[PDB]
C-alpha cells in the first residue's frame, strides 16, 4: 500500500529474482508436466516441423528477432527441427552439457561419444541446442541445468 | 460442493474486531486474511522490513 | 569514523537498492524535483530507477556497524549491480 | 521443529562489517558460511588437482618449457622464443607449479576423502567455454597467450 | 566455389544399434575416392535410403554457385542459382567438433569433423588433407544426391 | 497467391443430416467452415422467459433453461429477423423476436406431460421442431393434479458462440485423409485401428503408403441438424456467415489502411 | 567409501582400503577410545552429548554438522553447507550445547520480548518483571511487536537526504 | 430430475425420446436395441438415455403446495 | 460474480477498433494486425491463405489469451509487396473461394434433391 | 590474450556478485532451508 513497500517487493521478492534458491544453490522452479513431456517429445531427433507449423510456433516467442532460421532440411521439402526452434527459445549464448535420463552409461566410453545414437548427451552451444533430448535433467530444478545456467 | 464463488474473498479496510482493533475473521464477517508467524518468517528471510511493517503494523492495527 | 577509510562494501546491497528506490519514488510522488530528464515517465518508481541508473539520487546511506559507528555513502559513490 | 528453528535463528544477520551476528551482537560467524558468499551464486565444480596421481598431476599441470616442438604447436613463434630463451619466465612457471603442488597438499588435508566435488562461486570451466565461444577460439591453432601473462 | 568437401559414398550399414527414431535413420557409409568414413542422420521419411545405395555427398559453405556468403536466414523467395538444384537431399547445419589423432608434438594425420543439422548428426572422418575446409562453429550444407 | 477452386459432392441429403465432401480446399478453410456450422450459424431460440405461475416440481430457472434448448424452426425467418442489438425498438418487437405462450394446468388424475407442443407462438413460421407437421414432442415438465405452469417466452436471433442453444447442429462429423497417408496421426500399431467409412484400402492394408508431397484435401462432412435449420441451410448459412465476417473484416481493414 | 579407510598411495592416488569396522548399540566413547588396537582418531559416535563431554565444543560442533548432514542427505537431498554451519554455530557459540528449545533458546540473553514470542510468554515476562530486565529492542521480534522497522534487510541502515546534491 | 433436452456433448435432442425409450423397454427391447430404434448412434446420446434417472416421477408423489 | 457476458466474445466495445495495424520494427516489411472479437475461425483461414502468397515471407496468428477475445496476425512480405496488401488479397481470395463454394454447394443440393 | 582478459574480468565481477549482502537474514533463511526439506523426509 505504499511506493516504498512496492519498490521493496519489486526489487527483492519478485518471482524472477526468486528462480534460484539459496537453500541448495539451484533453481526452485523448472519446466513442469505438459511442457516437460512435450519438450522431451519435441527435442527428439525425428521431430520435423513444416513452414506453417514453424510460423505458428514463432508467433509464441516473445524474444524472437523476427528472422526465420534456415531449415535444417532444405530438400526435398523444407523442414525445421524441434531443436532448431528450441535454439531460438534458448536465450543469450549460454553453453550447457547435460545427459538425457535414458543416456546409457557405457556410451561416453566407446565411440559415438560426440555423436550419440540415442540423441542423449544434451549439448547447447552459443544458445543453440546442438544436440540431445531435453528433460527434467536439462530444464528441471536441478543444479547446472539450462534454466540454472540461464539465470 | 466446493465452488469458487463460495470461497473467493477480498478485503480493503473493512470491519475490525472489538478487543484488538484488527480485521475480522472470515468471508462472512468481511474479515481479513491472517498474516501469520510463518509469513512473518518468510518476509524476514526476504529482508522486506517495510513490507513486514506494513503487514504487521499498518494494514492490521495502527 | 574516518571517512577517508570506509570498511564497508563499495557495492549497493539489494536491500539498499530496494529501500533507496522506494524512498526516492515516494519523494517524487510527493512532488520532489527530479534529477534526470524525463521523456514521458509518470510512475515514480520508473523515475527513481532512471535516477539510480543515472546515479542522480540525492540520498546518503548511513550504514551502521556492529560496534556502533557508521559510514555514510552517497548513492553515486556505490556500485549499482542490478 | 520449523518454528523452533526459526525462533532460535530469527535475528542472526550479516552485518556491514561482514560478520554474522545475533541480536545480542555476539559473533556467530566471522564470515557467512566461513567464506562470506551468498548461497544463490555458488555452484558445483570439480577440483582438478585433488584426485590425480603425482605422475598425472605433473603431466597435466607442470608447464613443459623444454619440448620445443610441443610449444611450437601450442604457442606462437615469439611466445615460443621468449618461453624457451628467458629464464625469469621459466622460474615464474616453476614457482607456479610449486604453488599448485602446495595447494594440492592443502586440498588433500581439507578433503581426506577423494571427493573433488566442491561448491564455489564462479563456474570457471563454463566461463572458459564462454570465452572460447565469444572470441571464436580455434583449438587447433597455436595461441597468442603468454603463459607469464596467465600467471600474472 | 564454396565447396569444403565432395565424394561418392556407399551405404554400408543402416542403424547398426537398431532403429532409434522412426523418421530418422543413421547411415554408416564409406567412400572410394578418399577412404572416408561417414555417420549421417537422414530423414528417411522424405528421402528413404536403402542398404547398399550409392550417393554423392557435398559439404559446402554456401549454396550459391558463385562465392558468396550466406546469412543463415531462410529466404524462400531467392532466385539466384543455387547448387541445391543439382541435389535431392539438402540439409543445413553447423560444425560443432573437429577431432584428430594429433599428439602433443605431431599434427593430425586423420581428422573427424562433426556437424549437426538441427539435431541430425554427421561425422565425416578420414585423412586430414580432405578436412581443411571444416572449422568449428561454422555453417555448412549437406547437398546429397543418390546415383545409380 | 490466389483463392482455391473448391468442388463439392453431396453423398447424402435427408431432413436430418447432410453428408458431403469438399475437395481442393485448405484444411483451415475446411475447419473454419466446420466451426461456423457450430458457432456462427444463427437460429431462433427462446432467450427470455417470464413465469407467471409455476407450481411444478422444477424451479423457474430449470423451466427457463429447458425452454431455451427447445429448437425452433428458423429456416426463412432467421435471415429476416434482426438482433435485438440492432433493432431500433424497445425490449421487443416482431422484427427482432418471436413471442411464445405456454399455459398448462393438470386438473386430471394422470400426470400431464407439458411438452413442446404446448409452446404456442404468435409467428406460424417459428414453431418448435417437434410440433412441426413419428418423433414425439420434447418434454418440458411433468405436472401432477393441481400443478400449473403459465409462462411467456420470447425467442431471439443468436449463434453458438453466445450459447449452445443457438447451435443448429446435433453433431458435425469432420474427417480428412481417411487412410493415414499424410501421417498426421502416427498409430503405434496401425493394424489395431478400424477403417474409416471413407477408406479405400484392401483389408490387408492398414494405412495408405506415406505421401511426402501430400496436403489435406478432400474433407468429408456429416452435418446433423438439431431441427431448427435444414442441414443444407446450415451449410449455406455457414458459408454466407463466414463470407460476411470476411467482408466486414475487409471493410474495417480498408478504413484502417486509408486512415493511415 | 564413507566408512572405508581412504589413504593416499605412494604414487599420489586416493585408495579406499576395505577394513573391518565395528558398530555398537550403546556408547562408551570414553572407554572404547582407550582400548588397544582401537583407532583413537577416527572412532566417533552419534551421541553428540558424549562427544561434547569427551572431546569438547568444537568436536561436537563438527560432529553435529556431520549428523545433521547425514539426516538431510540420507534421502539424496542436498542443503547448502552454510545453513548447516549457521545452525550448528547457533547451537555451540556459547560454549555449551544449546538445544533448539525453550531450555536452550530462552536461557540466553536474547531479551524478554524475543523470548516471550517463542514460548513461556507469561513466565518469561514475569521473570523479567521480578528482575527488572530491559529489552534493548535489538532483535526483529521486539521491533515487530512494537510496530517498528526491524533491523533486518531493508531496515539495517538509515537513509539521509543529500542537501549538497539536490542542486 | 427430468430427461435433458439436448445431449450434453453433441446437442442432439433427447428430450422427446425418454417416453418412447420406456415404451420400447416395456415392449421387450433390449436397451441397446431400444437406443438403436430411437436413432441414438453416438455413444454420447446413448449415454444420455441409458444413464438417465427419472426422479421427477418420485417428486410427483408429493402433493403440491396449492390444491 | 465474474462471468463475462457471452456476447463479449463477438461484440465490439464502444470505441474499440475491429482491426489495428502496427508496424513491426524488428524486421522490415512486417506488420501486426490486432483483430478484436475474432478467434481461430478467421485467424486460421487468413493465415493459411497468406501462406499461399509467394510474396509473403511470414504469416502467423495467435490468440494471446483464450479468456480474451482478440487475435494477432503477423504478416511479413517481400520488399516489393506490403503486408497490408497481402492481408487484403488474402481476404479477397477467401471471399471468392467461399462464394464459389457456396454456389457449388447450391448446385450440388439442387442436383441431389432433383436427381 | 583478449579471451583471457575478458575471463579475468568475468571472474572478478561474478565473484564480487557472489558476496553476501549485509542485511541478509541468514538465520531465518537457514531455518527455512533446514525446515523445508524436513517436511519431505520420512517420519518412520
Ligand atoms: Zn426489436
Ligand atoms: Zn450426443
Amino acid at each position: 500500500q505504499s511506493l516504498e513497500t512496492r519498490a521493496e517487493i519489486q526489487e527483492l521478492a519478485m518471482v524472477p529474482r526468486m528462480i534460484v534458491t539459496p537453500q541448495s544453490n539451484r533453481p526452485v522452479m523448472g519446466i513442469v508436466q505438459d511442457t516437460l513431456t512435450a519438450v522431451r517429445k519435441f527435442t527428439k531427433r525425428d521431430v520435423f516441423l513444416e513452414r506453417g507449423e514453424v510460423m505458428n510456433l514463432l508467433m509464441f516467442l516473445s524474444t524472437w528477432d523476427g528472422k526465420v532460421p534456415q531449415p535444417a532440411i532444405l530438400k526435398p521439402r523444407p523442414l525445421w527441427t524441434g531443436k532448431q526452434i528450441f535454439s531460438l527459445i534458448i536465450p543469450g549464448h549460454i553453453n550447457c552439457i547435460r545427459t538425457h535420463s535414458t543416456h546409457p552409461d557405457d556410451e561416453d566410453s566407446g565411440p559415438y561419444k560426440h555423436i550419440s545414437p540415442g540423441d542423449t548427451k544434451v549439448v547447447v552451444e552459443n544458445g543453440e541446442l546442438i544436440m540431445g533430448i531435453l528433460c527434467k535433467k536439462s530444464l528441471g530444478t536441478s543444479a547446472g541445468s539450462l534454466v540454472h545456467i540461464s539465470y | 460442493k466446493h465452488m469458487v464463488d463460495d470461497k473467493i474473498h477480498s478485503r480493503a479496510r473493512g470491519p475490525i474486531q472489538i478487543l484488538n482493533r484488527q480485521p475480522m475473521e472470515g468471508r462472512s464477517r468481511d474479515g481479513g486474511l491472517r498474516f501469520g508467524e510463518m509469513e512473518r518468517d518468510c518476509q524476514i528471510a526476504h529482508g522486506a522490513a517495510q513490507f513486514l511493517r506494513e503487514r504487521l503494523f499498518e494494514a492490521s492495527d495502527p | 569514523q574516518a571517512n577517508q577509510k570506509r570498511i564497508t562494501t563499495p557495492y549497493m546491497t539489494k536491500y539498499e537498492r530496494a529501500r533507496v528506490l522506494g524512498t526516492r519514488a515516494l519523494q517524487i510522488a510527493m512532488c520532489a524535483p527530479v534529477m534526470v530528464e524525463l521523456e514521458g515517465e509518470t510512475d515514480p518508481l520508473l523515475i527513481a530507477m532512471k535516477e539510480l541508473k543515472a546515479r542522480k539520487i540525492p540520498i546518503i546511506i548511513r550504514r551502521y556497524l556492529p560496534d556502533g559507528s557508521y559510514e555514510d555513502w552517497g548513492v553515486d559513490e556505490l556500485i549499482i549491480s542490478d | 521443529i520449523q518454528r523452533r528453528l526459526i525462533k532460535s535463528m530469527e535475528s542472526v544477520m550479516v552485518k556491514y562489517d561482514a560478520t554474522v551476528r545475533n541480536s545480542i551482537n555476539q559473533v556467530v560467524q566471522l564470515r557467512y558460511g566461513e567464506d562470506g558468499l551468498a548461497g544463490e551464486s555458488v555452484e558445483f565444480q570439480n577440483l582438478a588437482t585433488l584426485k590425480p596421481s603425482n605422475k598425472a598431476f605433473e603431466k597435466k599441470f607442470r608447464f613443459d618449457y623444454t619440448n620445443e616442438r610441443a610449444l611450437r604447436r601450442t604457442l606462437q613463434e615469439d611466445l615460443v622464443k621468449d618461453v624457451l630463451s628467458n629464464a625469469h619466465i621459466q622460474n615464474e612457471l616453476e614457482r607456479e607449479f610449486e604453488r599448485m603442488r602446495e595447494d594440492r597438499e592443502v586440498l588433500r588435508v581439507i578433503f581426506p576423502t577423494g571427493d573433488s566435488k566442491v561448491v564455489l562461486p564462479c563456474n570457471l570451466l563454463r566461463m572458459i567455454w564462454n570465452a572460447q565461444k565469444i572470441f571464436h577460439i580455434n583449438p587447433r591453432l597455436p595461441s597468442d597467450l603468454h603463459p607469464i601473462k596467465v600467471v600474472e | 566455389a564454396g565447396i569444403l568437401f565432395e565424394d561418392i559414398f556407399d551405404v554400408k550399414d543402416i542403424d547398426p544399434e537398431g532403429k532409434k527414431f522412426d523418421r530418422v535413420s543413421r547411415l554408416h557409409c564409406e567412400s572410394e575416392s578418399f577412404k572416408m568414413d561417414l555417420i549421417l542422420d537422414v530423414n528417411i521419411q522424405i528421402y528413404p535410403v536403402d542398404l547398399g545405395d550409392k550417393f554423392r555427398l557435398v559439404i559446402a559453405s554456401t549454396l550459391y554457385e558463385d562465392g558468396t556468403l550466406d546469412d543463415g536466414e531462410y529466404n524462400p523467395t531467392d532466385d539466384r542459382p543455387s547448387r541445391a538444384d543439382q541435389f535431392e537431399y539438402v540439409m543445413y547445419g553447423k560444425v560443432y567438433r573437429i577431432e584428430g589423432d594429433e599428439t602433443s608434438t605431431e599434427a593430425a594425420t586423420r581428422l573427424s569433423a562433426y556437424v549437426s543439422y538441427g539435431g541430425l548428426l554427421m561425422r565425416l572422418q578420414g585423412d586430414a588433407n580432405n578436412l581443411h575446409g571444416f572449422e568449428v562453429d561454422s555453417r555448412v550444407y549437406l547437398l546429397m544426391k543418390k546415383l545409380a | 497467391p490466389y483463392a482455391n477452386q473448391p468442388t463439392v459432392r453431396i453423398t447424402e441429403l435427408t431432413d436430418e443430416n447432410v453428408k458431403f465432401i469438399i475437395e481442393n480446399t485448405d484444411l483451415a478453410v475446411a475447419n473454419s467452415i466446420r466451426r461456423v456450422f457450430i458457432a456462427e450459424v444463427p437460429i431462433i431460440a427462446i432467450d427470455w422467459v417470464q413465469i407467471d405461475a409455476n407450481s411444478s416440481v422444477l424451479h423457474d430457472e430449470f423451466i427457463a433453461h429447458r425452454l431455451g434448448l427447445i429448437p425452433l424452426t428458423s429456416d426463412d425467418i432467421v435471415d429476416k429477423l434482426q438482433y435485438s442489438r440492432d433493432c431500433t425498438c424497445e425490449e421487443f418487437c416482431p422484427e427482432c423476436s418471436v413471442e411464445f405462450t405456454l399455459d398448462v394446468r393438470c386438473n386430471e388424475d394422470q400426470t400431464r406431460h407439458v411438452t413442446s407442443r404446448d409452446l404456442i407462438s404468435n409467428s406460424p413460421r417459428v414453431i418448435p421442431v417437434t410440433s412441426r407437421n413419428e418423433q414425439d414432442d420434447i418434454l418440458i415438465v411433468k405436472l401432477r393434479k393441481g400443478q400449473e405452469l403459465r409462462l411467456r417466452a420470447y425467442a431471439k436471433k443468436g449463434f453458438g458462440k453466445e450459447h449452445a442453444k443457438w447451435n443448429p447442429t446435433a453433431g458435425v462429423a469432420f474427417e480428412y485423409d481417411p487412410d493415414n497417408a499424410l501421417r498426421h496421426t502416427v498409430y503405434p500399431k496401425p493394424e489395431e485401428w478400424p477403417k474409416s467409412e471413407y477408406s479405400e484400402l484392401d483389408e490387408d492394408e492398414s494405412q495408405a503408403p506415406y505421401d511426402p508431397n501430400g496436403k489435406p484435401e478432400r474433407f468429408y462432412y456429416n452435418v446433423e441438424s438439431c431441427g431448427s435449420l435444414r442441414p443444407e441451410t446450415i451449410v449455406l448459412s455457414a458459408l454466407s456467415g463466414l463470407k460476411k465476417k470476411l467482408s466486414d473484416l475487409q471493410t474495417q481493414l480498408s478504413h484502417e489502411i486509408q486512415s493511415d | 567409501d564413507n566408512k572405508k579407510k581412504i589413504i593416499i598411495t605412494e604414487d599420489g592416488e586416493f585408495k579406499a582400503l576395505q577394513e573391518w569396522i565395528l558398530e555398537t548399540d550403546g556408547v562408551s566413547l570414553m572407554r572404547v577410545l582407550s582400548e588397544k588396537d582401537v583407532d583413537p582418531v577416527r572412532t566417533t559416535s552419534n551421541d553428540i552429548v558424549e562427544i561434547f563431554t569427551v572431546l569438547g565444543i568444537e568436536a561436537v560442533r563438527k560432529a553435529l554438522e556431520r549428523e545433521l548432514y547425514h539426516v538431510i542427505s540420507f534421502d539424496g537431498s542436498y542443503v547448502n553447507y552454510r545453513h548447516l554451519a549457521l545452525l550448528c554455530d547457533t547451537m555451540t557459540c556459547r560454549g555449551h550445547l544449546m538445544a533448539i528449545t525453550r531450555h536452550g533458546v530462552n536461557r540466553q540473553d536474547t531479551g524478554p520480548l524475543m523470548k516471550c514470542s517463542f514460548e513461556e510468554t507469561v513466565d518469561v515476562l514475569m521473570e523479567a518483571a521480578a528482575h527488572g530486565e530491559s529489552d534493548p529492542m535489538k532483535g526483529v521480534s521486539e521491533n515487530i511487536m512494537l510496530g517498528q522497522l526491524a533491523p533486518a534487510g531493508t531496515g539495517c541502515f538509515d537513509l539521509l537526504l543529500d542537501a549538497e546534491k539536490c542542486k | 430430475m427430468i430427461i435433458p433436452v439436448r445431449c450434453f456433448t453433441c446437442g442432439k435432442i433427447v428430450g422427446n425420446k425418454w417416453e418412447a425409450y420406456l415404451g420400447l423397454l416395456q415392449a421387450e427391447y433390449t436397451e441397446g436395441d431400444a437406443l438403436d430404434a430411437l436413432g441414438l448412434k453416438r455413444y454420447c446420446c446413448r449415454r444420455m438415455l441409458l444413464a438417465h434417472v427419472d426422479l421427477i416421477e418420485k417428486l410427483l408423489n408429493y402433493a403440491p403446495l396449492e390444491k | 460474480m465474474n462471468a463475462p457476458p457471452a456476447f463479449e466474445s463477438f461484440l465490439l466495445f464502444e470505441g474499440e477498433k475491429k482491426i489495428t495495424i502496427n508496424k513491426d520494427t524488428k524486421v522490415p516489411n512486417a506488420c501486426l494486425f490486432t483483430i478484436n472479437k475474432e478467434d481461430h475461425t478467421l485467424g486460421n483461414i487468413i493465415k493459411s491463405q497468406l501462406l499461399k502468397d509467394p510474396q509473403v515471407l511470414f504469416a502467423g496468428y495467435k490468440v494471446p489469451h483464450p479468456l480474451e477475445h482478440k487475435i494477432i496476425i503477423r504478416v511479413q512480405t517481400t520488399p516489393d509487396y506490403s503486408p497490408q496488401e497481402a492481408f487484403t488479397n488474402a481476404i479477397t481470395d477467401l471471399i471468392s473461394e467461399l462464394s464459389l463454394l457456396e454456389e457449388r454447394f447450391r448446385v450440388a443440393i439442387k442436383d441431389k434433391q432433383e436427381g | 590474450g583478449e579471451a583471457f582478459d575478458w575471463l579475468l574480468g568475468e571472474i572478478e565481477s561474478k565473484f564480487n556478485q557472489a558476496i553476501a549482502h549485509p542485511g541478509e537474514m541468514v538465520g531465518a533463511l537457514a531455518a527455512q532451508s533446514l525446515g523445508e526439506p524436513a517436511t519431505q523426509m520420512t517420519l518412520n
